[PDB]
């Protein structure tokens, strides 16, 4: 009913801020595992920046997000960015080729993903990307999981956490019904998908640890921007 | 036959069955140790757990004991305020935590766990279920038959939601609201491992070794 519009809305928000793997024309570039490939890192760092921008536009598209204190908006976005990038990139995984494709089509394989910055978290993220395959998620499901993940009333320094919890309620309902409508005989698929947020949290945690490392071994690597971008 | 597979009452039973020098480090260590000693007992009473292969049982526990303990202590502190009531009965105020370097974890337990459980009045059955879900971790490393484990985790999912529909019909999304605690339990559980250098549990005896003994007996 009013849930269908919510679903429709979120799928469009996602579709519009994250093209689908099956629609991307790919492109590339022997090598082996090395500490870091600065030239790969430059493209990756670039694409990431762009995706963060896209993630912010996505959030703004989410029903009621904007009607939240700007401080709250920034806080939720700062807390869930890596989460969403990781979830996003992992939904661009081609198992037969063991590759991950970017929003511009750039397709990297494990070693390249490793050398581009994944470093030690490489096998980690790739395993998670694989755990997602059985879920056979679609646009609406990825968008909903992203929103449920972003609009989290647990994040500290939240002005109106209650308002956040209120905003997430419908998302969880929409995901529950939609997921189960699509997979009629497998009802456990809803908690299964939902609980991926747990694994995603574990990865982004270490992810942020690597992020500080890199911010050090690379001069002027990753300037802050959600805060500022959001304000303007 | 949802509950038939994973009897909510038989889980609540394990919850209750195991139901519980003075300084922060000492208090938490002693509280942790005490619960650690009865964790096998608890797990054993969780439907089908004892039927799994032993070498697997040790893997499931060593993987979620920290989260399992934080879950129980969190719920147990719903009553108290600005602190955590240990299994030893001692109340540890957040100022005590900040005194032992774990002030950040603490505030997080308090606001993301304790206070959320209190606010939704998570009953003892639900907490027990969540713990069971945390027990049957299908991703634990070195698992003999993960599929069997994930299958059981899925059964608890099935039971728990059934239960929430029964007991709280007016709350269609209580099930989800409940599960969303697991993510935060993991975050907090991870941050807690980093402090094990200073909080020496079970006389520094390696966890998995101690667990093995408890089980084999
Ligand atoms: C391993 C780790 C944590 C290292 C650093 C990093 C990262 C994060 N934020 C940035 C912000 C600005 C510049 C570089 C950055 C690099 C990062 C980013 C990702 C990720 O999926 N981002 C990402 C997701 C999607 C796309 C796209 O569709 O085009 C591009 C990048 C995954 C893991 C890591
Ligand atoms: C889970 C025990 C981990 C102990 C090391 C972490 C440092 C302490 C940080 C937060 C304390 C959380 C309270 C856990 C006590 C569990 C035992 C009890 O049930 O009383």
């Amino acid at each position: 009913p009013e849930v269908g519009e919510l679903i429709e809305k979120v799928r469009k928000a996602h579709q519009e801020t994250f093209p689908a793997l099956c629609q991307l024309g790919k492109y590339t570039t022997s090598e082996q595992r090395v500490s870091l490939d600065i030239d790969l890192w430059d493209k990756f760092s670039e694409l990431s920046t762009k995706c963060i921008i896209k993630t912010v536009e996505f959030a703004k598209q989410l029903p009621g997000f904007t009607t939240l204190t700007i401080a709250d908006q920034i806080t939720l976005l700062k807390a869930a960015c890596l989460d969403i990038l990781i979830l996003r990139i992992c939904t661009r995984y081609t198992p037969e080729q063991d590759t991950m494709t970017f929003s511009d089509g750039l397709t990297l394989n494990r070693t390249q993903m490793h050398n581009a910055g994944f470093g030690p978290l490489t096998d980690l993220v790739f395993a998670f990307a694989n755990q997602l395959l059985p879920l056979e998620m679609d646009d609406a499901e990825t968008g909903l999981l992203s929103a449920i993940c972003l609009i989290c009333g647990d994040r500290q320094d939240l002005e109106q956490p209650d308002r956040v919890d209120m905003l997430q309620e419908p998302l969880l309902e929409a995901l529950k019904v939609y997921v189960r409508k699509r997979r009629p005989s497998r009802p456990h698929m809803f908690p299964k998908m939902l609980m991926k947020i747990t694994d995603l949290r574990s990865i982004s945690a270490k992810g942020a640890e690597r992020v500080i490392t890199l911010k050090m071994e690379i001069p002027g690597s990753m300037p802050p921007l959600i805060q500022e971008m959001l304000e303007n | 036959s949802a509950n038939e597979d994973m009897p909510v009452e038989k889980i609540l039973e394990a919850e209750l069955a195991v139901e519980p020098p003075n300084d922060p480090v000492t208090n938490i260590c002693q509280a942790a140790d005490k619960q650690l000693f009865t964790l096998v007992e608890w797990a054993k009473r969780i439907p089908h757990f004892s039927e799994l292969p032993l070498d697997d049982q040790v893997i499931l526990l060593r993987a979620g004991w920290n989260e399992l303990l934080i879950a129980s202590a969190s719920h147990r502190s719903i009553a108290v305020k600005d602190g955590i009531l240990l299994a030893t009965g001692l109340h540890v105020h957040r100022n005590s935590a900040h005194s032992a370097g774990v002030g950040a974890i603490f505030d997080r337990v308090l606001t993301e766990l304790v206070s959320k459980m209190r606010d939704m009045q998570m009953d003892k059955t639900e907490l027990g279920c969540l713990r069971a879900i945390v027990l049957f971790n299908p991703d634990s490393k070195g698992l003999s038959n993960p599929a069997e484990v994930e299958a059981l985790r899925e059964k608890v999912y099935a039971s728990l939601e059934a239960y929430c529909k029964h007991k709280y019909p007016e709350q269609p999304g209580r099930f989800a609201k409940l599960l969303l605690r697991l993510p935060a339990l993991r975050s907090i559980g991870l941050k807690c491992l980093e402090h094990l250098f200073f909080f020496k549990l079970i006389g520094d005896t390696p966890i998995d070794t101690f667990l093995m003994e408890m089980l084999e007996a």
